[PDB]
């Protein structure tokens, strides 16, 4: 094969390669953030749905 | 052939033959027995042979690389362009291996046509060769089996802190 195949080729790898180590980073990077941070869409442990609660009068007043 | 500018060769100067005695050296008559016998049909073999390589006339090239941008401008950790300016230096490092084996096979080329006379009349070829060996070590030397541009560049400032300090306290 040439040369500039050889040299272009090789170029193309190395772009997607360092593309994907960056993102790695990132992937690492955003994980722990969300783990910390706990703000993200990721590691939202579920807590208790407000659509199960009775908002209906009750028998005693004070609650 | 080659350029003689590159592969520098001085002017033979033979003597004449100036024969002594009347006994005849056999080597002339070797010498003929040498041209008739053997140097005339070695040349027109040759003939043959490039008549029949002037019948068909085509060209290799010598690979042309323009520079790249060097390692110093680019960006730390951007492969596209310190992969470019790692195929230069290499391509330098083979090119300048190169010419230290030329000028090595200027200075064995010295000391074999000199004779004895050797360490007097080969002074600018070991001058040369000394000046090329210093910037070869001051270069390439002592960057490890896993050589590359970041090895050169951090071996070429080390260098030149050592100079820089070396200038400032000699002043």
């Amino acid at each position: 094969d040439a040369p500039e195949k050889n040299y272009e080729r090789t170029m193309a790898i190395l772009q997607i390669e360092s593309e994907k180590a960056e993102l790695r980073l990132k992937e690492l990077e955003v994980r722990r953030l969300m783990r910390a941070k706990g703000d993200g869409p990721w590691f939202q442990y579920p807590t208790i749905d407000k659509a199960l609660i009775d908002h209906s009068p009750k028998a005693t007043p004070d609650n | 052939s080659w350029d003689k500018d590159v592969y520098p060769e001085p002017p033979r100067r033979t003597p004449a033959p100036s024969p002594q005695t009347s006994l005849p050296n056999p080597i002339t008559y070797l010498t003929k027995a040498f041209d008739l016998l053997v140097d005339r049909p070695v040349t027109l073999v040759r003939e043959f042979i490039e008549r029949q390589h002037a019948k068909n006339k085509y060209y290799y090239y010598h690979r042309e690389f323009r520079r790249v941008p060097d390692i110093t401008e680019c960006h730390e950790k951007d492969v596209l362009c310190m992969f470019e300016a790692e195929m230069q230096w290499k391509r330098d490092y083979k090119v300048d291996q190169e010419i230290v084996n030329i000028i090595q096979e200027r200075l064995k080329a010295c000391q074999q046509r000199e004779g004895e006379s050797h360490r007097q009349n080969c002074a600018k070829e070991l001058q040369q060769f000394t000046q090329v060996v210093k910037a070869y070590q001051d270069r390439y030397h002592d960057l490890g089996a896993h050589y590359s541009a970041r090895k050169c560049l951090a071996k070429q400032k080390q260098r030149m802190l050592a100079e820089r300090k070396a200038t400032k306290e000699a002043a």
